[PDB]
């Protein structure tokens, strides 16, 4: 007695107010209640080699690698930027004491 | 949570919202404000993506974006802003707004005592914003740009792939049948990695530009949640001037604040100790 | 900074409802908190006017707002009821009662009146302690 | 003592030095690139035409056009990556303000 | 202390709560010392 079935959206319960030039409504109560929250405020630090992952053990290949110039420089200096800043995002929110 | 509704009588104290409350008439249920919204944004070419370029229908349609805008104009101006903490509480429209004067700095004495002027200054005051609106056609150029750069790029993909990269020509079927296969496969690769070059780019470009609506609907939300649920205490937020409150309106691709504002008019000299 | 170290006043943003103080805990790559809001519990309807006219002179709420039950009227808090006899304490004057519209007639009692039927009658009584002989 | 203190150490300032610096070593990378031969048989185009015939000179050449390109493609992207950094921070001054 | 006071009157409230009434009480006297 199981199946699939589509059908359109509800965007909630219908509801109407009673709005009147000379009528107010005071609550005589009140409650108390806590509500969670969830945030993230950091990712994992990573570092990757220049050369085992291109050339791994071999000896032909990473000669021929240094003709690229510096582009594995600009992939280690691009990446410590991220791992020093995920420092700084655990710094500014729980160190404010 | 709920979808309120106004009730069938319109008299707000004076006040005349029949510019932004829903106009049943129109087959839709959109105002008068917003029908000038969306006759002023325009969303054989798109037929010409025949490559695999395809456009897929959002999750919300229209005609249930203009319900959700509806509630939140039926329910701030009889409820006041308490239906945003808990159980909405119905309060006369010229009563409420005694209670935004108050959180100015200005006693409640003088809106009853300017009730009249007030709501009059208030009518001009919407009448004139219809016509602003549809007088030029830099009004809406924020929302503009947004569909022109996202229609605009797709082109540049389309007309990319006639380029020839270094190859032989721009046509992958007749590389083939003029070349032996042992080199063949030299020429086809300097074109498929432009051609594919050209794809990465695309969707970097998308990235960064989705991250930069991604930040404006997180002041939008906010925009919502404290101008219209609320009054504003932040100084130059929700208008220039002292905040009163605000109405939204819906439009292609974005929102349309309404933010009402006290401004003091002449003044004059005095001695003080 | 604002919700643990204080309370805030930006409506729906350390919570759903009037918030009151807010708790951090800590998690893997994240924080959790933990808002404590305030909300209002069942309602009441009433009638309502918005000022009252004794002596010819209009009269509005110092803070709160004019409630009924039918017979006769009270003063309030906005957030939780609680009437208060109407009182020249709860109440500041503004101008005379016809530029107003909505205006209602009802009775205003001055604090000092236990002071004074309370004295007033207590020197009446002392007149009347020395008049007689 | 404030005029004291802004004028104490080197440190002061550093907000606003590593953005002034950051624009200018990308630029001397983006220059000192241009002397690589990214596997090609030298680094100056002159020369290349000048010592091999036409046709496999359109290969060494497109080994060249392909690196030099994409090595400016990369500073493109870059700059796009900061620019949405300091529009988050021309938001915050001018809510400050 | 302060700097830049100046002079003027303020005028009680609750007197008049009792000057009205000393135009009761005190004339009350009066109107009692006489006979
Ligand atoms: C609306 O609210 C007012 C204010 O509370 C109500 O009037 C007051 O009602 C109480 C309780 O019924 C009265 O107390 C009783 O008074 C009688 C008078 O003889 C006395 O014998 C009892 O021992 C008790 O003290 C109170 O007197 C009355 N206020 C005045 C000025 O008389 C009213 O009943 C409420 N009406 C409705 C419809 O809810
Ligand atoms: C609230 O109380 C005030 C004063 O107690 C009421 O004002 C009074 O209204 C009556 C009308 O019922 C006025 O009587 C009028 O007298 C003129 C002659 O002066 C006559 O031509 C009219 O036909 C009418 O009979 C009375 O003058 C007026 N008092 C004052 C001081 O102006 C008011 O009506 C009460 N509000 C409500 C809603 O009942
Ligand atoms: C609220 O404003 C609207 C718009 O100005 C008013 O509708 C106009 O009414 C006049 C009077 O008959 C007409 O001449 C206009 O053509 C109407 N405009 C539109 C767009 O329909 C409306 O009457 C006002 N509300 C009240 C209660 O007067
Ligand atoms: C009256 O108010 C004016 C401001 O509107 C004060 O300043 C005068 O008006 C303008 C504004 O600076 C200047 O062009 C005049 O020259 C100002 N007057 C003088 C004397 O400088 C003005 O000072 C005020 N006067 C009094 C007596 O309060
Ligand atoms: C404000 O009023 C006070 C008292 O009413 C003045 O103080 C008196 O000043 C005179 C000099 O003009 C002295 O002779 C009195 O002894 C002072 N009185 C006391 C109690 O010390 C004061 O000068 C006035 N201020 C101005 C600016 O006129
Ligand atoms: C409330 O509105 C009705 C109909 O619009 C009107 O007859 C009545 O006089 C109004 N009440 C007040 C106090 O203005
Ligand atoms: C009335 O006056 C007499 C003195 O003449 C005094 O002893 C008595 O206490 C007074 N009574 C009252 C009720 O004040
Ligand atoms: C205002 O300044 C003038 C000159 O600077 C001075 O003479 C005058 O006393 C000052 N006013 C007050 C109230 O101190
Ligand atoms: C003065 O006292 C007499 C009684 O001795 C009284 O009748 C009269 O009303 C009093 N006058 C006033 C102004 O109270």
């Amino acid at each position: 007695s199981q199946s699939i079935i589509a059908y359109t959206m509800s965007l909630g319960a219908e509801n109407s107010v009673a709005y009147s030039n000379n009528s107010i409504a005071i609550p005589t109560n009140f409650t108390i209640s806590v509500t969670t929250e969830i945030l993230p405020v950091s990712m994992t630090k990573t570092s990757v080699d220049c050369t085992m992952y291109i050339c791994g053990d071999s000896t032909e290949c990473s000669n021929l690698l240094l003709q690229y110039g510096s582009f594995c420089t600009q992939l280690k200096r691009a990446l410590t930027g991220i791992a020093v800043e995920q420092d700084k995002n655990t710094q500014e929110v729980f160190a404010q004491v | 949570k709920q979808i309120y509704k106004t009730p069938p009588i319109k008299y707000f104290g004076g006040f005349n919202f029949s510019q932004i409350l829903p106009d049943p008439s129109k087959p839709s249920k959109r105002s008068f404000i917003e029908d000038l919204l969306f006759n002023k944004v325009t969303l054989l070419i798109c037929a010409q993506k025949f490559k695999g370029l395809t456009v897929l229908p959002p999750l919300l349609t229209d005609e249930m974006i203009a319900q959700y805008t509806s509630a939140l104009l039926a329910g701030t101006i009889t409820s006041g802003w308490t239906f945003g903490a808990g159980a909405a509480l119905q309060i006369p429209f010229a009563m409420q707004m005694a209670y935004r004067f108050n959180g100015i700095g200005v006693t409640q004495n003088v809106l009853y005592e300017n009730q009249k002027l007030i709501a009059n200054q208030f009518n001009s005051a919407i009448g004139k914003i219809q016509d602003s609106l549809s007088s030029t056609a830099s009004a809406l150029g924020k929302l503009q740009d947004v569909v022109n750069h996202n229609a605009q790029a797709l082109n540049t993909l389309v007309k990319q792939l006639s380029s020839k990269f270094g190859a032989i020509s721009s046509v992958l079927n007749d590389i083939f049948s003029r070349l032996d296969k042992v080199e063949a496969e030299v020429q086809i690769d300097r074109l498929i990695t432009g051609r594919l070059q050209s794809l990465q780019t695309y969707v970097t470009q998308q990235l960064i530009r989705a991250a930069e609506i991604r930040a404006s609907a997180n002041l939008a939300a906010t925009k919502m949640s404290e101008c219209v649920l609320g009054q504003s205490k932040r100084v130059d937020f929700c208008g220039k001037g002292y905040h009163l409150m605000s109405f939204p309106q819906s439009a292609p691709h974005g929102v349309v604040f309404l933010h009402v504002t006290y401004v003091p008019a002449q003044e004059k000299n005095f001695t003080t100790a | 900074s604002e919700c643990v170290l204080g309370q805030s006043k930006r409506v729906d943003f350390c919570g759903k409802g009037y918030h009151l103080m807010s708790f951090p805990q800590s998690a893997p790559h994240g924080v959790v908190f933990l808002h404590v809001t305030y909300v209002p519990a069942q309602e009441k309807n009433f009638t309502t006017a918005p000022a009252i006219c004794h002596d010819g002179k209009a009269h509005f709420p110092r803070e709160g707002v004019f409630v009924s039950n039918g017979t006769h009227w009270f003063v309030t808090q906005r957030n939780f009821y609680e009437p208060q006899i109407i009182t020249t304490d709860n109440t500041f004057v503004s101008g005379n009662c016809d530029v107003v519209i909505g205006i209602v007639n009802n009775t205003v009692y001055d604090p000092l009146q236990p002071e004074l039927d309370s004295f007033k009658e207590e020197l009446d009584k002392y007149f009347k302690n020395h008049t007689s002989p």
